[PDB]
This record gives C-alpha cells, sequence and structure tokens, in this order.
C-alpha cells in the first residue's frame, strides 16, 4: 500500500533552480516526517534534510547551505525539495523516503542534470580495419558515437539480430559533450560479405543513426 | 558529522560461498544501524537494521553483526543475483551518514584481454577530428593498464577510458581507451600503439598500426 511517487527526471541549466516532488500514498501523510536523499555516481549518499508534515519541523544539512528549501502540502500528500543556484555538481539521483530509518519505503528517484549543453544529436563515425598483414578468421567492427547530450543513447548492430560479441561503453564527457563507442566481434567470412550497421538512437533528439560498416 | 567507512570497495566471491562487509562509524552509534542492498537504476533495499535484525521479506543468508563502532553484514551461500551495491546507514545523529558502498563480484578464470586499435575514420577526419579507439575486451580480473604511444613514445594527453561492470554471462570486464587528437597533430606521426598490462601476461599485450 505504502508508495512514495516522485516527479519526473530534469534538465536544467547553472544558476536555476528545480523543484522535486514526493507523492505519499497508502498510508496518513502526517504520521511520518519525509527525508531527502542525494546519490551522485560512485561517490556516496548525502542526507539533505527532512520535513515533518504534522509537526511543521523542518531539518537541514548545513551542506547544503541556502540551497535547499522543502514543503509540503497536506492536500494532495506531497512534500516537495527546491534546489536553488544549481551547479553540474548537483546533477545526482534524488530521493524521497519515508523516516529516518526507511525500510523499503523509499521513492524510485529523480534525475536532475545540470548542464549548459544544449539537445545535439550524435555524430556516429564507423571503426573498420584497413588491410591487415596476415588472415584472421575473426574481425572486430565498431561506431563512435560522438558529441551528443543528454544521455542517454542506446546502441543495437544489425537491429539487435547481433548481441553476442557486442560491447557498448559508459560514455564519457568530451568538450562539454558525451562520446561512447560500441565494438561488435564476428567471423571474417561475415564481413565484409554481409552487412554490418551500428544503430544508435537518441530519444531526446528524436534521432536514429544507421551507420553502415564499410571496408 | 559521524563518518561511516566501509572497508571495501569492490570484493570477489564465488556462488555458495561466505563473505562479509564491514563498516566502522568514527564514533559509537550503539547499534542505531541499517544494511541497504542497492541494484543498479533500483531504489535501496533494506536488509538489516539495528545493527543485526534481519526485515521481514529478506533471505536468512544475510545476518549482521556489531554494536558500538563495528559492524558486519554477512551473506552466506552466496547468490548470483547478490552481486550487487551493499551500503550501511547510522540513524543515531543528524546527519543522517552512508558508507560509500561495496561492490560484490563474481571469481572467474583469469581472461587476457581481446585488444583491437581502430586508426580514425576517414569522415571523422574530414572533420578535422582524429579519435584513435582501442578496445580490450572480455577480460578477468578488472584490473588492467593501458598505455598509448605515438611514434614510440608514451602519450597521455587526450585520453578517455570506458569501463564496463561485470558481464552477466561470462563474468569478464571490457575497457575502451580513446585517444583524441587534431587531424592536423595525427598526420605529423607514423606508429599508434595501445599498450595494456594485465596479470594474465608478464609482456604488455601491444596493438599497433602505421600510418
Ligand atoms: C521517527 O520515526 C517515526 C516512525 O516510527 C516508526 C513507526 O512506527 O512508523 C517506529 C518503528 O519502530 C520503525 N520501524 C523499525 C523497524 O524500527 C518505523 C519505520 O522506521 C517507519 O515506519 C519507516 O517508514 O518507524 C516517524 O516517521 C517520525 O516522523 C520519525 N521522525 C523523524 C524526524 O524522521
Ligand atoms: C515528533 O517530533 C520529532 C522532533 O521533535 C521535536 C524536535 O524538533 O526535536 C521535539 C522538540 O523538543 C521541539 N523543539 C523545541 C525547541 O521545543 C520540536 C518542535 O515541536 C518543532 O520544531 C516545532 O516546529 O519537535 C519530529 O518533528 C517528528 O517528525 C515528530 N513526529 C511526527 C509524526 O511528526
Amino acid at each position: 500500500q505504502v508508495q512514495l511517487k516522485q516527479s519526473d527526471a530534469e534538465l536544467v541549466k547553472p544558476g536555476a533552480s528545480v523543484k522535486i516532488s514526493c507523492k505519499a500514498s497508502g498510508y496518513t501523510f502526517t504520521d511520518h516526517a519525509i527525508h531527502w536523499v542525494k546519490q551522485k555516481p560512485e561517490q556516496g549518499l548525502d542526507w539533505i534534510g527532512y520535513i515533518s508534515p504534522g509537526n511543521g519541523d523542518i531539518k537541514y544539512n548545513e551542506k547544503f547551505k541556502d540551497k535547499v528549501t522543502l514543503t509540503a502540502d497536506k492536500s494532495s500528500s506531497t512534500a516537495s525539495m527546491h534546489l536553488n543556484s544549481l551547479t553540474s555538481e548537483d546533477s545526482a539521483v534524488y530521493f524521497c523516503k519515508r523516516s529516518l530509518l526507511a525500510l523499503d519505503y523509499w521513492g524510485q528517484g529523480t534525475t536532475l542534470t545540470v548542464s549548459s549543453a544544449k539537445t545535439t544529436p550524435p555524430s556516429v563515425y564507423p571503426l573498420a580495419p584497413g588491410s591487415a598483414a596476415q588472415t584472421n578468421s575473426m574481425v572486430t567492427l565498431g561506431c563512435l558515437v560522438k558529441g551528443y547530450f543528454p544521455e542517454p543513447v542506446t546502441v543495437t548492430w544489425n537491429s539487435g539480430s547481433l548481441s553476442s560479441g557486442v560491447h557498448t561503453f559508459p560514455a564519457v564527457l568530451q568538450s562539454d559533450l558525451y562520446t561512447l563507442s560500441s565494438s561488435v566481434t564476428v567471423p571474417s567470412s561475415t564481413w565484409p560479405s554481409e552487412t554490418v550497421t551500428c544503430n544508435v538512437a537518441h530519444p531526446a533528439s528524436s534521432t536514429k543513426v544507421d551507420k553502415k560498416i564499410v571496408p | 558529522d559521524i563518518l561511516m567507512t566501509q572497508s571495501h570497495k569492490f570484493m570477489s566471491t564465488s556462488v555458495g560461498d561466505r563473505v562479509s562487509i564491514t563498516c566502522k562509524a568514527s564514533q559509537d552509534v550503539g547499534t542505531n544501524i541499517a544494511w541497504y542492498q542497492q541494484k543498479p537504476g533500483r531504489s535501496p533495499k533494506v536488509l538489516i537494521y539495528s545493527a543485526s535484525t534481519r526485515h521481514t521479506g529478506v533471505p536468512d543468508r544475510f545476518t549482521g553483526s556489531g554494536s558500538g563502532t563495528d559492524f558486519t553484514l554477512t551473506i552466506s551461500n552466496v547468490q548470483s543475483e547478490d552481486l550487487t551495491d551493499y551500503f550501511c546507514q547510522q540513524y543515531s545523529s543528524f546527519p543522517l551518514t552512508f558508507g560509500v558502498g561495496t561492490k560484490l563480484e563474481l571469481k572467474r578464470a583469469d581472461a587476457a584481454p581481446t585488444v583491437s586499435i581502430f586508426p580514425p575514420s576517414s569522415e571523422q577526419l574530414t572533420s578535422g577530428g582524429a579519435s584513435v579507439v582501442c578496445f580490450l575486451n572480455n577480460f578477468y580480473p578488472k584490473d588492467i593498464n593501458v598505455k598509448w604511444k605515438i611514434d614510440g613514445s608514451e602519450r597521455q594527453n587526450g585520453v578517455l577510458n570506458s569501463w564496463t561492470d561485470q558481464d552477466s554471462k561470462d563474468s569478464t570486464y571490457s575497457m575502451s581507451s580513446t585517444l583524441t587528437l587534431t587531424k592536423d597533430e595525427y598526420e605529423r606521426h607514423n606508429s599508434y600503439t595501445c599498450e595494456a598490462t594485465h596479470k594474465t601476461s608478464t609482456s604488455p599485450i601491444v596493438k599497433s598500426f602505421n600510418r
């Protein structure tokens, strides 16, 4: 019955602020304080603060000074976190949770990305071998998926019909945009005699790139 | 603030084995401690609270111990679904604070990387860029070092690396290393080498090409 349901992913510029909300359901909203937690890739969790709806008690972590304002609207059973003066270091997944010891009562999380980058589709460059000196029964090809924003992109090869022997890597940041690479390793008897295409989808720009790898 | 130090960022185990994850508090929190599991993408799930009480629904394979500053989560009879992230939380004092997390990984036979280096495409070059990409696929263990050389001499500037997590099917790791130059810089040199050192070989694995 107990559910904490958060608002959708946010993407915002440096300097802006944002409101992330948390709709509680299946219990009496005033029975339990709502806590907020920040999770940044690799690094730990940071507790942000809590709001006690039936009480009005608000505690903050000094760490996030004048950065955070917590609210609640008893009418819709919703707790909110307003963040201001955002920087790219605020990019993280933010969670609400029920009580100081939450057990399984966490929200699903809200992704915040803070960036000055514009939405930009990937440019896709083919990776193919030139002539080798010896005969290889296997061959590796790839795609360099460069300069897109925001995350994510998905990559398949020959529309998924080719999936064993594929490696797609996490993106890195390169000039304020994302770059990733993908490899596929196939028998040399199947390429270039048969067509191999990397399929790149970037939902944010509604873009699909189908790059054929030619010798 | 109360600092929670978790022993190890990575531990290796085998299905059926027992493994323990420690967490040290920078001061006494009695038993005001919780252990959480967290899978990629998902929200945390409690395993233990009061340092030793198992939450209803959690397999009996998971136990917790300790009181004061030192706490241990133990997983007996490890299953593959358990190969994920675990962190501790102290709740004696605000701010609430958390361990940085421990990832459990599967032991498997050693495996040398399969290495492939690619020159920049002509399409990239015509746009004034030269990314040389090196894949180091399907190796184990995770620890690996990649060095680039141009005309025999080490290059550091312009390299970006990316690493996968352990593969769900074969338990290997893969890495990509990309050296990006201008077209003009690329064109001043002859030889481009990706060198990998891994415990499977006493000599580096070297893949290379010449323009
Ligand atoms: C302090 O915590 C209360 C809720 O108290 C309980 C509860 O009964 O709901 C006490 C109970 O013993 C807790 N369970 C366990 C296993 O210890 C229970 C759970 O932690 C909770 O139900 C999970 O959501 O909490 C209020 O939430 C109160 O607001 C809170 N104070 C603050 C500042 O967070
Ligand atoms: C039950 O109460 C807790 C917190 O309790 C206090 C607190 O802030 O510690 C008790 C404290 O003595 C009060 N402060 C002072 C100076 O008297 C304080 C006030 O009542 C509050 O600050 C007024 O704004 O409350 C949590 O707030 C917890 O959420 C609450 N339980 C529920 C379910 O709301």
